[PDB]
């Protein structure tokens, strides 16, 4: 009720960012959200002295028929202000990824109960555009803790805390870690019970309400205790051709970099001479005896790994093709923290760019959950390709970092 | 007295961290000052300024400058300083309507807002920093200090919140009169519908009915202006539109203006004239910008010219959008990695057309062009249409899917259709996923002494052929690629090539079909003729027979 002063980081102005081009269902969409929203005193109309800028487009999670609004606000995330005042920083909960269940909420609506910074609302403005330019575009700036503004949770913080203490204390054993504008509700219950509990959960909040959320009702169900991972594994031949022996003391060179004891010397031998691509060649025992010793060191973790939340998590991803992709997360080079496959990307058969789409929001959830922060994703695409079509198929509500790979990764082999 | 509601005050700061101008008054002659004192006399009288006490510390200069042809002054303040020191506003005309998203109008009248210009007050607390002198005659008294109390021409904020202000008393207007658009440029309003003109007018007289509201006169005797408008180096009419007249000038030598000035025209001229190329006469102002220097036109750039001005030999025109309609978008391949396409809803009666060009890097395809094309079209779309226009494009369903499918990039192209107008985009070669039984396997290497630049290319294969060839004048990551090169040219139709070149594999896995290097130029003519290719990569300095072989042939 209170406001908390904010500010942006020293030396630093507010974003002026170029909004860009909307489709007409989107426009459609925020013109009536927004005017609902200016109704409602949560966003008020601005004036040309204020100049800056953040992007809006308009989504659909995961399920849902009605359009959501989401602000793009990267690059005010950045310019704020770090906020441990009150706490050094909530310590991740390292619980939440060992849960049987974890059900994601879109709980962002709460934070339009708390007013804002007077002297912060105006780095906050945004503009819907008009097809063609042909009018000028409506410029508004928040009255309340933004959807998607990494200040909101951290300010809205004690009062999620006390709203949830009741729920908590019933239920001891239940992980909850928030995230932007994301809730993460984990237990080990039975599915039927569990999903009690998450409606349970969103009573209490509903009850606070009105003392109506328009994608509360949802739930995105997760069952981190059943992700997999990726080793290395070397194939079980009993024919293998010079180009199979060549393929494996490549990958086994690659995997040399990762795994200290790694030898190739005995399986290089056997290809002494200058074979035939396709002919057969006949393990020695001495070959057999290092691939083995080698599939053994590939069975053991990688030494001298470890996270540091200082450090930027990295993503690289792979397309396999047949709608398969693999992808590894790291911080620093050769020393993974996750690595994993997918197939099932969902309604995409014919469309890469909306399955790498999907793989990029799976990832960033996974990351989430782990060590609560989003990775920096180097993507196997095309800049112009990528920014033209990624927001027709994004679902979620925070939107990570990403860079782009335009020369072929050998990599691509040793992982498929 | 009828009241009228004020507008609504902008509030205005300096940058942070900076105070108002302080700037000097330069001398005037007796004659300028006696003009300059009549004219803010006269602005005093209109509101527009009052006279200020001798306390206010800030200030800009004014000049009087002479009315070509006329024995009458103009009085000029010199707000450069004040702009400099003006916080930035938002800028609402930054993007221009793109003439082809407009709709078809029976009606567009013009009203002349320049008067209410000046009931648009400037924020009292900044008026201060506008503080202006006139010198005194023989400056024997304090010269005559004025502020302003309007939006000064010339100064940073007054397109802003002139604009700003218009619109806000427009807002309801237009929100409540869905059958009309308004659209402001400078100082006149444009208001366009379908109405039967009696009823268009009637619109207009309650337009002028709600900018009275506010004090805001537009001028009885109707305006001159009707269409055609001529706005943003178009021709507005009522119908269709089109770029102003593109005039390609004669002339007997050519210098780098020349030639930019050409290229500009040529470029604004693509957005209707189908099929306007560019890429020659650009070629010519490459690395170079002393604008004086003549340049010759190529061969190929006078064919480029001749065929441009055969396009622009009369006029073109668009029509414009049916909201009610598909759009549809057909692209061309002309040559030298240029690209042209058409945007229709009806066949042959374009909304507008354009261009693209090849990006600058060392290697390309016709299918990534085509894509990057594709990207360029929607996006332009988007922003003029608000939708995605269904594509014709010059390559076939096969040929898409078997690029898609197997490059190692994600990669879309939204809803389209083969249509065959050659010249076609194809895949030109594709390497095999499997060794080939029965082709000959070939080793290949290369190597460079990196200090006398000398080097040799070769390779070693099962069936004992061999080569190596020494080379002045070259590069390990050359060497690589002389070496793939001489084994594809001594070997069959089917071939088996290992290399340990990641270099040259990079190079090859991003499908080239056209390079800046000529060597990949070979190889991609030799991989055209082949049958079968598979190319192998392996790990080099490791034991590798054959590999270890030819590195020590080359190596030496
Ligand atoms: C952008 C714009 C520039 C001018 C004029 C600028 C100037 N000078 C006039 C108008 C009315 C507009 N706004 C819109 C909006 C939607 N459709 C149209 N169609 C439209 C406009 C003019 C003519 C004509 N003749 C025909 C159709 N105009
Ligand atoms: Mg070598």
């Amino acid at each position: 009720i209170e406001t908390v002063p904010v500010k942006l980081k020293p030396g630093m102005d507010g974003p002026k960012v170029k909004q860009w081009p909307l489709t007409e269902e989107k426009i459609k969409a925020l013109v009536e959200i927004c005017t609902e929203m200016e109704k409602e005193g949560k966003i008020s109309k601005i004036g040309p002295e204020n100049p800056y800028n953040t992007p809006v487009f308009a989504i659909k999670k995961k399920d849902s028929t009605k359009w959501r609004k989401l602000v793009d606000f990267r690059e005010l995330n950045k310019r704020t202000q770090d906020f441990w005042e009150v706490q050094l920083g909530i310590p991740h909960p390292a619980g939440l990824k060992k849960k049987k269940s974890v059900t994601v909420l879109d709980v962002g609506d709460a934070y339009f109960s708390v007013p804002l910074d007077e002297d912060f609302r105006k780095y906050t403005a945004f503009t819907i555009p008009s097809i063609n330019n042909e009018t000028p575009g409506i410029r508004y700036q928040y009255n309340v803790l933004p959807q998607g503004w990494k200040g909101s949770p951290a300010i809205f913080q004690s009062s999620m805390t006390k709203i949830l203490e009741p729920f908590k204390k019933q239920n001891p054993d239940i992980v909850i870690y928030q995230y932007m504008d994301d809730l993460y509700v984990g237990s080990d219950l039975e599915i039927g019970q569990h999903r009690t509990k998450i409606e349970e959960l969103r009573q209490h909040l509903l009850r606070w309400g009105l003392t109506e959320p328009p994608f509360l009702w949802m739930g995105y169900e997760l069952h981190p205790d059943k992700w997999t991972v990726q080793p290395i594994v070397l194939p079980e031949k009993d024919s293998w051709t010079v180009n199979d022996i060549q393929k494996l003391v490549g990958k086994l060179n690659w995997a040399s970099q990762i795994y200290p004891g790694i030898k190739v010397r005995q399986l290089s031998k056997l290809l002494r001479g200058t074979k035939a691509l396709t002919e057969v060649i006949p393990l020695t025992e001495e070959a057999e005896l290092e691939l083995a010793e080698n599939r053994e060191i590939l069975k053991e973790p990688v030494h001298g790994v470890y996270y540091d939340p200082s450090k930027d998590l990295i993503a690289e991803i792979q397309k396999q093709g047949q709608g398969q992709w693999t992808y590894q997360i790291y911080q620093e080079p050769f020393k993974n923290l996750k690595t994993g496959k997918y197939a099932r990307m969902r309604g995409a058969h014919t469309n890469d760019v909306k399955q790498l789409t999907e793989a990029v929001q799976k990832i960033t959830t996974e990351s989430i959950v782990i060590w609560g922060k989003t990775p920096k994703f180097k993507l196997p695409i095309q800049k112009e390709t990528w920014e033209t079509w990624w927001t027709e198929y994004w679902q979620a509500t925070w939107i990570p970092e990403w860079e782009f790979v335009n020369t072929p990764p050998l990599v691509k082999l040793w992982y498929q | 007295m009828v009241p009228i509601s004020p507008i609504e005050t902008v509030p205005v700061k300096l940058k942070p961290g900076m105070d108002g101008p302080k700037v000097k008054q330069w001398p005037l002659t007796e004659e300028k000052i006696k003009a300059l004192v009549e004219i803010c006399t006269e602005m005093e009288k209109e509101g527009k300024i009052s006279k200020i006490g001798p306390e206010n510390p800030y200030n800009t200069p004014v000049f009087a400058i002479k009315k070509k042809d006329s024995t009458k002054w103009r009085k000029l303040v010199d707000f450069r300083e004040l702009n400099k020191r003006t916080q930035d506003f938002w800028e609402v005309q930054l993007g221009i309507p793109h003439p082809a998203g407009l709709k078809k109008k029976k009606s567009v009248t013009v009203l002349d807002v320049g008067d209410a210009y000046f009931s648009v007050p400037l924020d009292e607390d900044f008026r201060k920093y506008t503080a202006f002198t006139i010198p005194s005659i023989n400056n024997e008294t304090p010269g005559i200090r004025y502020q302003y109390n309007v939006l000064p021409q010339g100064w940073k904020g007054s397109p802003a919140i002139f604009q700003s202000s218009m619109t806000k008393i427009l807002e309801p207007f237009a929100a409540q009169n869905p059958d009309i658009v308004i659209y402001q440029y400078m100082d006149d309003l444009y208001v366009g519908s379908d109405l039967e003109i009696g009823q268009h007018r009637t619109k207009i007289e309650e337009l002028r009915q709600h900018l009275l509201r506010w004090g805001l006169t537009t001028p009885d005797k109707k305006h001159q202006k009707e269409p055609p408008f001529l706005w943003m180096g178009y021709e507005l009419h009522p119908d269709k539109w089109t770029v102003q007249p593109i005039v390609l000038p004669e002339k007997d030598s050519w210098t780098v203006n020349d030639i930019q000035k050409l290229v500009g025209k040529l470029n604004w001229a693509s957005q209707i004239y189908p099929g306007i190329k560019v890429r020659q006469l650009s070629k010519l102002l490459r690395g170079t910008k002393a604008l004086t220097e003549v340049i010759p036109l190529t061969e190929e750039a006078e064919l480029e010219l001749a065929e441009n001005r055969e396009i622009l030999k009369e006029p073109v025109h668009g029509v414009y959008y049916d909201p009610s309609k598909d759009l549809i978008a057909e692209i061309q391949k002309q040559g030298q990695g240029q690209w042209t396409y058409q945007i229709y809803q009806e066949p042959f009666k374009n909304l507008k057309t354009g261009k693209y060009a090849r990006m600058r890097g060392a290697h390309t395809n016709d299918v990534k062009q085509l894509t990057e094309a594709v990207q360029k079209i929607t996006t332009e779309s988007i922003v003029i249409w608000g939708k995605t226009p269904k594509f014709k494009l010059p390559i076939q369903k096969e040929t898409w899917e078997t690029w898609w499918t197997e490059y190692w990039q994600a990669t879309w192209i939204p809803e389209w259709e083969f249509v065959n107008t050659p010249p076609l985009v194809k895949l030109w070669y594709q390497l095999e996923k499997e060794p080939i039984v029965g082709a000959e396997t070939f080793y290949v290497d290369g190597a460079a002494n990196r200090e006398t630049k000398l080097g040799k290319a070769g390779y070693v294969t099962n069936k004992g052929r061999q080569k190596v060839v020494p080379l002045t004048n070259t590069t390990n990551q050359k060497t690589e690629l002389q070496a793939i090169y001489l084994a594809l040219q001594d070997s069959g139709l089917e071939v088996n090539i290992v290399t340990d070149s990641q270099y040259a594999l990079g190079i090859i896995q991003a499908q080239p079909d056209k390079s800046e290097s000529e060597l990949v130029n070979q190889i991609i003519e030799q991989l055209i003729k082949k049958e079968k290719v598979y190319l192998a990569w392996v790990p080099a300095h490791k034991g590798i027979g054959g590999n270890e072989q030819v590195d020590k042939l080359v190596s030496a």
